[PDB]
DNA sequence: GCTTTTTTTTTTCACAATCCCGGTGCCGAGGCCGCTCAATTGGTCGTAGACAGCTCTAGCACCGCTTAAACGCACGTACGGATTCCGTACGTGCGTTTAAGCGGTGCTAGAGCTGTCTACGACCAATTGAGCGGCCTCGGCACCGGGATTGTGAAAAAAAAAAGCTGCA
DNA sequence: GCTTTTTTTTTTCACAATCCCGGTGCCGAGGCCGCTCAATTGGTCGTAGACAGCTCTAGCACCGCTTAAACGCACGTACGGAATC
């Protein structure tokens, strides 16, 4: 339906937005191994938290993820969120 | 006189015998196996319970228990407990 | 040619981003990650914007306190650089990780 | 706790920042909301001893 | 000496003997304290939800139920007492 | 006049523990502890036998789970040894203090 | 090549731990007994939610210019980690001491169970105002530029610590 | 105990970065409005649980043996970590 197949956003996620991730955590100096894992560990996150939003969705009967599906998925991870909802 | 609490050792002891006729078990492995069921059924209750409040329905049915399962077990778990729960309810539709 | 001594930039950075809370993740990138990941779930799924920036905001924090972790992991082993095996220990003691 | 860091911070309104700072800053109320995440409420100004400069 | 400070009742031997099945080798001789401290602070978090049960249910006999829902709201979640 | 290396009754305590399952407190000290600490929060308390021994089951549980992440964090800091701030880094990421 | 040391390797002996035999006896899994209440049933009634149809929100695509950020490479410093090496905090194993453990008896606090009685909460319908969505405004606040202030770092030069170099005793 | 350098400390400017103000402008906090549907009133009926009374369970105290475990001390090896590169 008027073209919507992905490609590969993982690196997106580029060296600069991690090194600042890292920053805000306090973080001072960085190993060249750090960005690759990190990718991996945010994709596993990731992975999680929409597969369980998009089972509420499906239960609900819907084709749209609402924040309250990312919500209830989040608190779910013991990763409660506080300002979208709920 | 004594009480009366109930359990779900019987139950637990009648699949012991379907899985290992021969094999038998002590109070503390009983204690810990009804211990187990307890745990999970007010797990998946508990995500069904919400899964129909957060939709604003009335009525748990054996839908909110299949997406609750796929919610809390791992998942190729989930999978055969989808495919018992599934096959079990499809039985005893067809019996009457 | 002035030139800032290796650390007093990034500590700089570190104060600059603390006082801080806009996202550091590039908006797209990220919402074309969220869509890519999700296909594998369910095809032809609309999210509301919303629910992606909830996730947004719920991703960074994750790792922001991952990488706090991590921190206390390198310096554990006195040393100053976050490697692997520290973002590993954290994530094992947290227990994320087999 | 929450509009003395929106005044400490010099604005009228509270945003997300002030009540990060309040809850984080105040003991009881973080162990309250431990698990909890506030959306664009950022972090302590925390750096730890052995990263500054000699 | 021998007087009212039960949580020394917690011998060397013994913390050895935990850390030991926690695979741990060798011990530093500051850890059997470090060890009474944490154990204490674990013990009074369950103690006074436990007996806040007790209180609630108008008893003075803490049951091994009050624990084990103690020990499901601290998150350490035990089977075989009741679950 | 034999005499084993240091560290290797160590592994041998270790593969014992390992393969056995019973309290390692003594159980008369433990409950004579549960008692002194529940005086705190009310007096003239009574004990099911089994409530003490719902707590001791928990207890060493706990103790045994954070001396293996203790274990972790000092041979991550390249040592053999664990110490104290080997328990308070496990505890500081398993988010238990502060 | 030789001899002369450390280090590495191999070989031999000591000792726990396991597994194979022989056994016994205690205590609770297991299963039967005899009563009871919780599962089952067909009936009746009300509304939850399937469904289908209707509205219109908001989610998705596409474009083209602007410029902030990502990108990749040159340059060197401080970091990580290997190695060495020293002091002692730990582990091991003795003998001496301690109190847990066990089994038992004896007392009673208090857990819990039964029946009674009514204060209190569900439920209902009628009543109405608190709080919903809508919509309009003007002042806080985001962004900017310019001037003041703070802190970093190099370069020059001092203060000192430490190193390499002495004869003596 | 020196004479001769490296190591560490100090002081002097140059420069970048961050800080603080007023000015400017846009938009969403705040609030008023008018209408709604959910909270309130005043009523009824039924039962959940408070309560007194009695049962007997299991928690506590105590005691007197028999060890197994805790204890304290001697001794030294392998470890932690300082120092160098
Ligand atoms: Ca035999
Ligand atoms: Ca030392
Ligand atoms: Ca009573
Ligand atoms: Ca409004
Ligand atoms: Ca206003």
């Amino acid at each position: 339906r008027h073209r919507k197949v992905l490609r590969d956003n993982i690196q997106g996620i580029t060296k600069p937005a991690i090194r600042r991730l890292a920053r805000r955590g306090g973080v001072k100096r960085i190993s060249g191994l750090i960005y690759e894992e990190t990718r991996g560990v945010l994709k596993v996150f990731l992975e999680n938290v929409i597969r369980d939003a998009v089972t509420y969705t499906e239960h609900a009967k819907r084709k749209t993820v609402t924040a309250m599906d990312v919500v209830y998925a989040l608190k779910r991870q013991g990763r409660t969120l506080y300002g979208f909802g709920g | 006189k004594r009480s009366r609490k109930e359990s779900y050792s019987i139950y637990v002891y009648k699949v012991l015998k379907q899985v290992h006729p021969d094999t038998g078990i002590s109070s503390k492995a009983m204690g810990i196996m009804n211990s187990f069921v307890n745990d999970i059924f007010e797990r998946i209750a508990g995500e069904a319970s919400r899964l129909a409040h957060y939709n604003k329905r009335s009525t748990i049915t054996s839908r909110e228990i299949q997406t609750a399962v796929r919610l809390l077990l791992p998942g190729e778990l989930a999978k055969h407990a989808v495919s018992e729960g599934t096959k079990a309810v499809t039985k005893y539709t067809s019996a009457k | 040619p002035h030139r800032y001594r290796p650390g007093t930039v990034a500590l700089r950075e570190i104060r600059r981003y603390q006082k801080s809370t806009e996202l550091l993740i590039r908006k797209l990138p990220f919402q074309r990650l969220v869509r890519e990941i999700a296909q594998d779930f369910k095809t032809d799924l609309r999210f509301q914007s919303s629910a992606v920036m909830a996730l947004q905001e719920a991703c960074e924090a994750y790792l922001v306190g991952l990488f706090e972790d991590t921190n206390l992991c390198a310096i554990h082993a006195k040393r100053v650089t976050i490697m692997p095996k520290d973002i590993q220990l954290a994530r094992r003691i947290r227990g994320e990780r087999a | 706790l929450a509009g003395n860091a929106a005044r400490d911070n010099k604005k009228t309104r509270i945003i997300p920042r002030h009540l990060q700072l309040a809850i984080r800053n105040d003991e009881e109320l973080n162990k309250l909301l431990g698990r909890v995440t506030i959306a664009q409420g950022g972090v302590l100004p925390n750096i730890q001893a052995v990263l500054l400069p000699k």
